């Protein structure tokens, strides 16, 4: 399963 | 037998419209199990291995929501990086991310990863300690400082050491009859006369899983690397892999050249000759 | 920024005339991701060709497998054609049963 969210650069 | 789970994602800007192409794939070891493609009609995460089909609607809903959020973050980040690097809107650019985790034979956490690239070059990555970042340039260090201030590493480490490992364990059990198999290579040698002076030997490994393998040549008992060729390991399309290694030798002297094959599925390495 | 594709064209199983098989073209090591890959039979594009989902290697270069079912014969010549921004003309690699 995936990360819940990534993050802004 | 350690194991890995990896997610690979690629977003590509399309100047003519403004909607990037986003493709994500998930793997356990060398076996793909899910995909998402923004160009596809479903707009959902899709299964690509039989053993993921038993997951219920809540799995597909959550994975789809997560991967769509990832695509939107990439979309915003394409604009942000255009700004950091002073690039125009005319060109296409690419963001790639790989993340995931490794477990040991006991199913416990070994290593975690999250690495980002822009236009095919390193941008920022989580370090092995899961507590610090490696930025490739000063633009990436803007991101690093943001993630440092937000304490992103602690949240990512929780995923890598928790969610990632527990789901890898679930997949390995649900798909154990295929994921925990080893298929040893089937090997053979071919031979092609070139001239009155030269001939080619080609050593073959076919039908093996996982993909990791080593093919080496020896001449009279010592490793032989001059005049050799080794192709990249390649998928057969049925879940197994293939590789070959070749050497040019003096015609008639083939007996001196042994091919050595190392693979996890072999009790001991194989040696073979023409 | 740009990396030219490597190309291998090969069958899934050892080729035997009259026996159903799969013809594969594995392209790798390329960047950017847009690429054209076709399998040719006697110089003509095969219509039913599928491909894997785009992924990439440690060095960030992309790879794809294109494939079709086929039954090899004595007379039929097969090849893989690749077009990419790095190529001044399409690259055509002929299938050799021992490669």
């Amino acid at each position: 399963c995936t990360e819940l969210k990534l993050s802004d650069y | 037998g350690s194991h890995s789970m990896r997610y690979f994602s690629t977003s590509v800007s399309r100047p003519g419209s403004g909607e990037p192409r986003f493709i994500a794939v998930g793997y356990v070891d060398d076996t793909q199990f899910v995909r998402f493609d923004s160009d596809a009609a479903s707009q959902r995460m899709e299964p690509r291995a039989p053993w993921i089909e038993q997951e219920g609607p809540e799995y597909w809903d959550q994975e789809t929501r997560n991967v769509k959020a990832h695509s939107q973050t990439d979309r915003e980040n394409l604009g942000t990086l255009r700004g950091y690097y002073n690039q125009s809107e005319a060109g296409s650019h690419t963001i790639q991310i790989m993340y995931g985790c490794d477990v040991g034979s006991d199913g416990r956490f070994l290593r975690g990863y999250e690495q980002h690239a822009y236009d095919g070059k390193d941008y920022i990555a989580l370090n092995e300690d899961l507590r610090s970042w490696t930025a490739a340039d000063m633009a990436a260090q803007i991101t690093q400082r943001k993630w440092e201030a937000a304490r992103r590493a602690e949240q990512l480490r929780a995923y890598l050491e928790g969610t990632c490992v527990e789901w890898l364990r679930r997949y390995l059990e649900n798909g154990k009859e295929t994921l925990q198999r080893t298929d040893p290579p089937k090997t053979h040698m071919t031979h092609h006369p070139i001239s009155d002076h030269e001939a080619t030997l080609r050593c073959w490994a076919l039908g093996f899983y996982p993909a990791e393998i080593t093919l080496t040549w020896q001449r009279d008992g010592e490793d032989q690397t001059q005049d050799t060729e080794l192709v990249e390991t390649r998928p057969a399309g049925d879940g197994t892999f293939q590789k070959w290694a070749a050497v040019v030798v003096p015609s008639g002297e083939e007996q001196r050249y042994t091919c050595h094959v190392q693979h996890e599925g072999l009790p001991k390495p194989l040696t073979l000759r023409w | 920024i740009q990396r030219t594709p490597k190309i291998q064209v090969y069958s899934r199983h050892p080729a035997e005339n009259g026996k159903s098989n799969f013809l594969n073209c594995y392209v790798s090591g390329f960047h950017p991701s847009d690429i054209e890959v076709d399998l040719l039979k006697n110089g003509e594009r095969i219509e039913k060709v599928e491909h894997s989902d785009l992924s990439f290697s440690k060095d960030w270069s992309f790879y794809l497998l294109y494939y079709t079912e086929f039954t090899p014969t004595e007379k039929d010549e097969y090849a893989c054609r690749v077009n990419h921004v790095t190529l001044s003309q399409p690259k055509i690699v002929k299938w050799d049963r021992d490669m």
